[PDB]
Order: C-alpha cells, then structure tokens, then sequence
C-alpha cells in the first residue's frame, strides 16, 4: 500500500507535502463533494505516485482488481461519515450523491 | 437455496454451448456411390426450398446414374494455415535524404495491415482472426542497391514514449524490443505472439470506442478498434550525423497458428483509405463482366 | 408438421401458418457465460422474462422502388422496455436474439426479400463520389434506432461488399408464394464475453428486395414489413447511473 | 468519488479541519503483461 | 464483537463502529413467495443484485426544534434506480427492506431519536381544528417521496395515535452517547402476497426526537440524519407500460 | 438447467420463512425460583441497552432475593377468542314514520363497524384481522316497547341491486340471503363467514385504491380498502302500505375464530368520522392526567 | 497504523461470481523483466578531437 496523491493541486516546491493528504471539514450537510479521482493506474494522475503506477508503466496491459485504503488522521473526539463511490465507465462526473 | 419450482426447473445458468453440429474428419473428398434409376413417388430429392435458408443436400447419386469413384483428393490446401501462411507486403517505409515525409533519418509507422489491397482482401474475408505472426524486413536503396549501413528496428507498444528524433532517448531499448541489422546481411525475421487484450483481432468494429455526445468533429473515431492498435514500428539510421544512402524498408507478414470466425462477403470495389470501408459512388463497378444479351453468350 | 410454428418466450407468442423453418445461427444456441470465459467478478443480473420477450419495432412499406432497410442491434432496444433501461443503467450486456420478419401478402402478389444478419456491419460513404474526400457517416446513419435507415446503394450494401455473397451469413428468404415469415436465431457473437450496448452494435439486420413486388391494379397496394425480435439469455453487469449514449 | 454522508462533527477545543491519506495497492488476482518502456518520466540530456 | 457491523448486500457496503445490533422484524426474515401463497400464474422476475442494494435518499437537519419526519415505503424508491423502473413497468411488487439511519455526533453532544416502523400508517388531519370539517390530506403529504414530510403534531403522530406506544412496533433508539446507527430489517407485511407499489405504501418510517439535541456554543451545530435502505428478496410481476402514479 | 456456480449456490427462491422464534406452551404464569445473594464481577443482569430496541430479559430472581412461588394463574383470558368474543353495538338503524332520514319504510346501512367508539378502539389495536362473526338484531320502538310487526333483513352483497323502495323487486331474495322476524320473538342471530377476497381484513389502508392523477376532488378515496366493503344491510316493514309503529334496529357483532397480526398503538383522541383517523387540532388531549409538579404526587 | 496492507478480498465487499482465472504470473518475474538488453555505455573513437 503506497500513498496516492489525490490532492495534486499544489505545484510549487514549498507545498509538495500538501499533496499527500486531502481535507475534510465542517459542511452544511447537503451531501457535498470532497474529492474525486480516476481509477486508471497507468494514466497520468494520482496513481503515478505509487509503486503500482510506476511498475505498470513498464507494462502495457493489466488485469485484476485494485483497492484504495483511506485513513483518517483527525482527532479521536471527531466523528463523521463518508461515502466512497466507484462509478463504472460511461458514468460522467456525478453531480450529486 | 432453491425452494420454489420456478427456479429448480429453470434453464437459467446453462453455460454449455448446445451445438447441433459435429466436426467430422474429412481428409479426402467424398467418394461417390453407384446409383441406378428410380421411378417412385414421394421420394423427390431434386426439389428443395431455399426459403428455409439452408443449402441443398442434393447429391449426384440422386440426380443422375453414377459410378463408384474412390476420390483420393485432399482437403489439406484449403485450410487456413495453408491459405494465410504466405507472406505479403503489409507496409513500406521510406527513409530519404532530402524530402518532407521523413527528412531526419527516422520514421514511424503505425501498425496496420490494411494499407495494401492484396493482403487486406484476404483477412477481410473473416471478421475475427487470432494469429501469431512472423514479420520480415527487406531494406534496400530505391534503386535496389544494397549498401553497408546499420539500422535499428524498434517496436514501440502503445503508451511507450515515441521517439521524436534520431538522437532521442527511447532508442536505448531497455524494455522495448529492438533489432539491429546491416543491409548486407539477410533480411531480419521475428515471430510475434497474439498481443491483443481480447480473444481475437477484429478488422470491422461496428461502433464508437469512447462514450460521449457523438458530433461532426469527433466522427473519425467510428470504426476504431483500440484492441487492434498493437503499437508503432520505428526505424533510424544508427548514428549521430546524417546518413549518405537513401533507404526503403519493406515489411512482409506471414501468419501461423491461425483461427478465424464468422466469414463475410468479400469486397468488389476499390479501397480508398486505411481502416475505412468507403468507396466511390458515381463509379460503382459491378462484380463481374457484362454481356450484350442473356440468350447469347 | 413444419409450416406451422409457435414461438413462446416470456409473456409473448407468435403464431404462423406459412413458416419456412427456424434457423439457428452458426449451429449455436444462445447461452449464459461460463466461469472460464467470464472475467468480471461482479455478479450479473439475469432478468429472465421481463426482457426476454418479443418487441415490435415499426413497420416499413414495401413499394415497387424500395431499395432496402437496415437495423443495428441492440440500438433498436435502448429506448424500449425493461431491456432499454437495464442497459442504460448497466455498462455491460450479453444477449442472443430471435428475429422475426413478417410480410403477409396474397396469392396474386409476387416478390422476394433477403433477410440476412451481417455481423460487424460497418457503414461506409461514397466519399464525395470521386473517392477523394475522407468522409465518415453521421450518427443518425450508423446507429439509426428502431426506425432504421434506407440503403442508398444496395448493390454494395453501403459498405463496398456485395449483396450476392450475403448468403454465407445467416439468412432466410421471404417468398410471398411460399412463406411470409423468417425466423432467425442469433447467438452472442463477439470477441468479448460482455460488451457495451450503447457504443457497440454487434450485428445488422438487412432486408433487401431482390425480386421487386409486382401486382395488378385493384389489389392491395400497401404491403408492410414488420420486425419483431426477442432477446434471449440476456445478462447485465456493472451498475451506474443512466446514460442515453 | 468521496462524498460527505452526514458531516464531520467536532467538539469544542478540537481542530475544525482534518486530513485523509489514501493508500493504493492491488489484489491477489492482479496481473500484468507485455513489458515495455515507461512513458511518464523523461530525461534532459548532458548526463554527467 | 457486537458494536461493529458490516452489511454487504449487492454491490454496496456499510461499515459501522458504534452499532447497537440488528433488529429482525417480527422474528421473520424476508423471503420469496411460495407456490401455495401465490396466485398469479405469470412468472416473476427476481433481479437479485441490481435492486437488492442500498440506496441513500436525502439528509435531514436535526435542530433544537425538530419535530419529526416520516417516509412512506416504497414511495421513496419509485424514481431511484433499477428498482424504480421495474416498478413503473410492473403492476405487482413484493420486497422486504433493511433500513439504516445514520446520525453521527460527538461525545459532547446529547440527544435521542426513536426510529420506528409503523405498518399501514394512515395520515390524518386536524379537520379544521374544531373537528367539524371532513377534510382529507393532499397527495404530497400522504406519499411525499424521498424528501419526506415534517410531522406537525408529533405527539399524536398526525394520526391520533400516541408516540409512547410506538415501541410495540419495530424500533431502535439512536442515543448519541452509545450509538449512531439503527439497523432494522423488515419483511413483507401485507394481506396479499403481491401488491402494487405506486398506490399502496406498506409501512412508514418514523424518526422522532424524544430528547432534544443540546450542545454548547463552539461545537458543530449542523447535525444531519441520513436514511439508507436496501430492498431484499424483491419480486416483480405483471408487465405493461410505464406509469408514474 | 443450472451450470454456473452463481445459481447453484444461490439463496434465490427460498420460500421457507426463516423464523428465529418458537411458540412454546404457556398455560400458567411463570414460576419463580429461589435466589440468593450474588457478589460477583462480570455478571450484571440489571444493566440493559434499550438502544438495541429489545426489551429487558431481567427476572426478579436476579434483582432481589426471592422465594419459590408455584404460580397456577392462567393465561386463558388474554387470548383473542376471550377478548373479542363479546358482542358490541356496531350499528343502529332507525325506521321512523315521519322524518327525512328514512321516511319510506326502508333503510340501507353500509356495513362498517367503525361507527361506535367503544368497538372501534378494540379492533384498531391490530391492523389485520381475520374472523367469522355472529350478528344479532334487536328491534324495538324508540320507547323500548315491543309491537306485533314483521320485518325483512336482507343482506345485499356488493354489485347486487340495492333496493330503492319498500315495494321494490330486490326483496324477493332468490339469491341474496334474507331473514324474516317478528318483533315479539327473540332477537335474530346469524353467523357470517370470512368473506373477504384477501386473507384478512384491514382497518388501515395506507394508499389509494384506484390508479389515476390524484387531485383535490377525488381525495376522499384515500384510505378506502375495497377488500373490506362487504356489502350493504337493508330493512323494510314487510307490506304494501305504510306501517303504524316506529322502529329502531340495533346490531350487535360477536367475533369467533379470531386471528390477528401486527399490533398497533391504541388511540387516545376522540374519533370524529367513520373510516377516518382524523382528530381535532387545537384540542389535542394528552393521554393521561396532569400534575402540579413532578416531585409531589 | 499496523503497517501491514489490507487482506480484504472482493468476496467480502461485493457480491461476486466464480471466475476461474487462468492469467499467468510468468511475465513479472525478474528474468522476464531484466533479460532485455539496454544501452549501458557508448564509446567514441574519433580521428581528430
Ligand atoms: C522488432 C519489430 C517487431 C515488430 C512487431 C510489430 C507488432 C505486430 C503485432 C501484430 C499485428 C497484427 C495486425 C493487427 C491489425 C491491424 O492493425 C489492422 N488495422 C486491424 O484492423
Ligand atoms: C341477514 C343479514 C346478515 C348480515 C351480514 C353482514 C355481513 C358482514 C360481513 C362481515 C363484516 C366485518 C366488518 C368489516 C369491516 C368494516 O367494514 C370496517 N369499516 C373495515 O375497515
């Protein structure tokens, strides 16, 4: 299990460690959107920061399942819930939950 | 897990392929048996119904008076490994000195065997084909003259970085397969495996490969099977400076271990473009030759 | 004992008295995918009687100067029934088919139709006529729906291939002096065990009059052709939101 | 995609914003095929 | 070994660390109809993983002065997914359910919710207040959909019956100091083995705060409630065109 | 018919009702056993969690020091055949001489037992009930006086032609069941079967009975179960001319062979209409009685 | 936080079917990944320089 750079927004050298963790905050409870990322490892994006996305670059055709493993680094007294949806192909970017 | 009767007596989940037919060994042509006159009613084998769509089961033992003819003629030359295991020009790359097409001593060629009419028309008799291949490169000057020159034939699979120049970085061939050859030596020759993500190639893809709102701009994607884009073939004159001989690389593909599915009508009009069943409209040639009348020859 | 047929699949039925027979395509009956050919691990839904039933698309008028019509499959069943909703909601699809073409006429009418099934029937253009413009067909002509599209050059089938060699495919005739129905059964034909229904049309149904319809004045001039088709052994997998195309 | 189902609830005196770390891997059924050269990394010349 | 639960039905999953337990309603697990209880001769379709999965409806904001909310079942799933399309196309319907109510809050928040399942929850009106006008509720209030409707008189549950005796039904509590989830499993409850989904709502889900939510200033004020429900052992029969209501 | 493994190992078609519970014989109340002190850790039966939704399993053998009490108290009076087999006024029909309600010597009464509060509140403890019944008619003058008069009690099932007058045609009772009685004789008494198209009656129907666009005009159909409209009950003074005694018919329904499902909260507000759970809004009475404070009584 | 990876299969997360996988692991070996010649060096022998 290697770190996925979902938050690949920051570009300058002083903020390249902000790229490994994405935030969750207090919202108004409308079912907002936190983050979305494509599930293509050999593609150019978050998976290029993995040992799967660097070794699948040395190969052309892949098969089998994946697994993303999210970890919460907030307080102990904090609680909450998240929906982590895999939208198969054809589905555009979902507009709501 | 099954209690109701409308799931015990169900034909749901039958995975076996219920076949009506059975492949029988036919090493020779069929022998003819002796036949005499028939003058009976009800037995009428000359009368068929093609509306059924099936072909005639009529033998010549039923239509004429025949003799015994032990046929020892073989069916071994109509097989596919005897029909496709014959090398043909699938591509041709030119490496001029001065020009515009490839003036930098390198050339890339997207792998398609749908660029020469005489080899396209054979594979397009079937719609799915699964084969290992055997490529053969025949390098020479335009004048046919052979020269003392070294070349690099790099296979660039899809996604791998395409070489932009003669002195580029991709030519180091750490994982991409490459072949070095001198023009004075015999032609190179490599055997390729079946390299598709699917179970078979397909020369006709009835559909669009991506999703999305299909408009006039993104229309050229119709018919593109990306299971068939097997990559890119690249050539350079191995060197840091420009060459002094113009070259022409010819590629000859032979199939082996062939399998094929779902035959098709074979074409009769002249091809015009690659991976495109287009034709000319005002000049629609008939399949054959004309006559003056139907009663005369 | 052969001219009569009753086709009961699901909650629908066809009764015919002037049948020819039933053609099973390429000697194969439709089936469900095996554990070896399948790669998707998700369980597929098998709606066994709600989509596996006959659907009647439209009616085409056979005239003296009718050149032909083609329908792409399963483009015809993307806005029709529970089949065209499981398919909009799922990403994969795998079904055979049972096509049935009706053309009833009298014993004083004459004509014939070739009812053929051409797999991977890619569509071409005349390329400006002169053969110099690299053109491609529009979307209404490649996936035309249930209305179909009229062949403009039937001799080359709008693909450069001849109509004479089309009898190597599945086919029946509709000879109005012998029969008025053509039952063709088609298995799933593709390199892939499952495939998308909204992008890939596996085969095309061709209805071409070889012999023109002729009759004498006073008879019935309006002679329709009607397509009626049933999925068979359908399977769907990969569930997400609804998309039309 | 990741969607807030309910919300991120926090008491007084604790920080109002957290962070999530995603970790990616593969299963035992994963396979690869047809070795090539990697494309998403380059090299400016004049090495040493 | 009991506070954690994982509910996997279909292609969906819920993971919880502050569970109470799983209530099976009236000691009965959902099932499919038997050959004796059934009367319809038509074969029913059993889409086993495309509709039997969790659906998330909406989110309701618990405030200090929240009186309550109710949702009628399966009115909530008539415009949502493959369930709400097989039901529009079919005339009959038979499914259990597995409801799951989420309300996460801190260890400095306090409150309770009664999450009860009342079968045949008919809705009344105040009858003009004085009790002299013979009024009936509108359609947006009897079958309000997935948005729900807010109880205006929770003490009588807008039906003349008390909230105190509602614990004779299925129920759980959501006590924010012990748990944040309530899993109730409901079989099919009706006099008929199959019934229409667009006209008859078999039960109602009631979410009522007995103890009001209280917290101190500085904490998180927005505390949502989220309903997440799964059909189970669904069956459909009687196929005709699509109707919304 | 089953080949794939995702249909052999399926729990699809399980028709058996997997029950967690088992009905055990309980003819007497539960006997108490002897209990002594406990001074242990881990064993804590007084602590429950009602968040689970289940009730307490705590006995008094676990909370106090108890004695053996062989309880021989019966549970035979809490059964349903002991709770519902008690006749009550479900209806009351008046046959005046001069008036406006029923001035023609005949009266029709749509069968509903939801018209008197004391019998409605018992059956509305459950939402589904299946019972045979036993009706009993008690005819008399308003003054309680009994007179020498003959009557006809016709049961008109749904669809059958309702009688419009005293001298109508439907009173010939060729297929409709009828009862003739004199007022001097004892009360009539008939046993009715379970007559529903369904498996049980239901006093609450959450839904509309017809399809269609539900608007403000056709709103009163909400809650109408047509499985429960068992018909119409009709009375006349048997004769061609008008009577000379005013009458009042009282109907008393006793259930037997009762079964019931899915208990409900019992009502606390005053009913207002028939087959309608409406209530007054400004006057919402609490379930019980008030106090001055919570620490005082 | 244990540092070990997930042991979670897809038989535990979704409703799955039997898929007899006959895909080989023979191309991810090291003799299949390193047995591919590459340019490790390059020597030049000019005349004048
Ligand atoms: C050292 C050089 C080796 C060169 C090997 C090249 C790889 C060839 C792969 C197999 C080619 C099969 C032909 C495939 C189909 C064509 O692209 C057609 N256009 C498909 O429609
Ligand atoms: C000779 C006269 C015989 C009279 C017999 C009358 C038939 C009675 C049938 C059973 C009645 C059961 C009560 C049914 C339910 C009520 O209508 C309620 N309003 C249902 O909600």
């Amino acid at each position: 299990e290697t770190i996925l750079e979902v938050n690949n927004v920051p570009t300058n050298a002083t903020s390249l460690m902000e790229r490994l963790r994405f935030p969750v905050s207090a919202q108004a409870g409308k079912g907002e959107l936190c983050a979305v990322f494509r599930a293509d490892p050999g593609r150019d994006g978050p998976w290029q920061s993995t040992m799967l996305g660097q070794l699948c670059g040395y190969y052309t055709q892949w098969s089998g399942s994946l697994e993303v493993t999210f970890m919460f680094t907030g307080s102990f007294m904090a609680t909450g819930k998240m929906l982590i949806a895999y939208t198969p192909p054809g589905g555009p970017l979902p507009k709501d939950r | 897990g099954d209690r109701v009767a409308d799931v015990i007596e169900s034909s749901i989940g039958d995975s076996v392929s219920r076949a009506l037919t059975q492949a029988l060994p036919a090493p020779t042509g069929q022998n003819t048996q002796v036949s005499s006159h028939r003058l009976d009613t009800g037995e009428v084998p000359a009368l068929q119904a093609a509306e059924i769509g099936a072909s005639s089961n009529t033998s010549d033992e039923s239509m004429i008076e025949t003799r015994c003819v032990l046929n020892s003629h073989s069916t071994a030359e109509t097989t596919l490994d005897s029909f496709f295991s014959r090398a043909g020009l699938v591509g041709e790359i030119d490496l001029p000195l001065e020009g515009t097409t490839n003036p930098n001593g390198y050339a890339n060629w997207d792998i398609d065997i749908t660029g020469y009419a005489q080899m396209r028309r054979k594979v397009e008799l079937f719609t799915y084909m699964r084969f290992d291949a055997e490529f053969t490169f025949v390098a020479c000057t335009p004048t046919g003259q052979v020269v003392p020159q070294l070349l690099q034939y790099m296979f660039v699979p899809p996604g791998a970085p395409k070489p932009e120049s003669r002195e580029s970085l991709a030519w180091q061939t750490a994982t991409n397969p490459s072949v070095f050859v001198k023009l004075t030596d015999p032609p190179a020759q490599v055997s390729v495996p079946f390299m598709s993500p699917a179970s078979a190639y397909q020369w006709f893809y009835d559909g669009y490969p991506t999703f999305g709102e299909h408009k006039q701009e993104k229309d050229l994607e119709y018919g593109a099977c990306p299971n068939n884009m097997m990559g890119t073939f690249s050539v350079r004159t191995v060197g840091s400076s420009k060459s002094k001989y113009p070259l022409v690389v010819r590629i000859y593909m032979r199939m082996k271990h062939v399998r094929a599915w779902i035959p098709r009508p074979m074409r009769n009009q002249n091809y015009l473009f690659k991976a495109n069943p287009n034709y000319a409209g005002n000049s629609i040639k008939p399949t054959g030759t004309s006559r003056s009348a139907i009663t005369t020859l | 004992s052969d001219r009569v047929a009753q086709l009961t699949i699901g909650n629908s039925t066809i009764t015919t008295q002037e049948a020819a027979n039933i053609i099973v395509g390429y000697g194969e009956w439709p089936s469900y995918c095996s554990d070896d050919d399948a790669t998707a691990v998700d369980k597929p839904t098998r709606p066994d009687v709600s989509v596996n039933r006959f659907y009647t698309l439209d009616t085409k008028l056979w005239e003296k100067s009718s050149k032909g019509w083609y329908w792409k499959f399963p483009d015809v069943l993307t806005e029709t029934g529970v089949f065209g909703q499981n398919a909009q909601f799922h990403y994969l699809y795998r079904s055979g088919f049972c096509i049935h073409v009706q053309c009833n006429a009298s014993k004083f009418h004459q004509g014939a139709l070739l009812v053929a099934i051409l797999p991977e029937y890619v569509i071409g253009t005349v390329a400006g006529g002169t053969g110099t413009e690299d053109s491609h067909p529009p979307y209404k002509q490649t996936q035309p729906g249930a209305d179909g599209f009229e062949l403009q050059h039937p001799y080359v089938l709008d693909a450069g291939i001849p109509i004479s060699q089309l009898t190597v495919c599945h086919h029946q005739r509709i000879n109005l002096r012998t029969n008025n129905c053509a039952t063709i059964i088609v298995p799933y034909m593709n390199t892939l065990p499952f495939d998308s229904a909204l992008n890939h049309c596996n085969f095309g149904l061709l209805v071409v009059p070889i012999s023109p319809l002729d009759f004498d004045q006073g008879a019935t001039p309006v002679i329709p052709i009607t397509i009626t088709l049933a999925p068979m052994c359908s399977e769907f997998a990969g569930l997400r939101q609804a998309v039309t195309q | 995609s990741i969607w807030y189902q309910t919300n991120y609830v926090v008491p007084i005196g604790a920080p109002n914003t957290a962070y999530i770390i995603a970790l990616a891997a593969a299963q035992k059924n994963f396979t690869m095929k047809l070795c090539k050269d990697t494309s998403h990394i380059l090299q400016t010349a004049s090495i040493q």
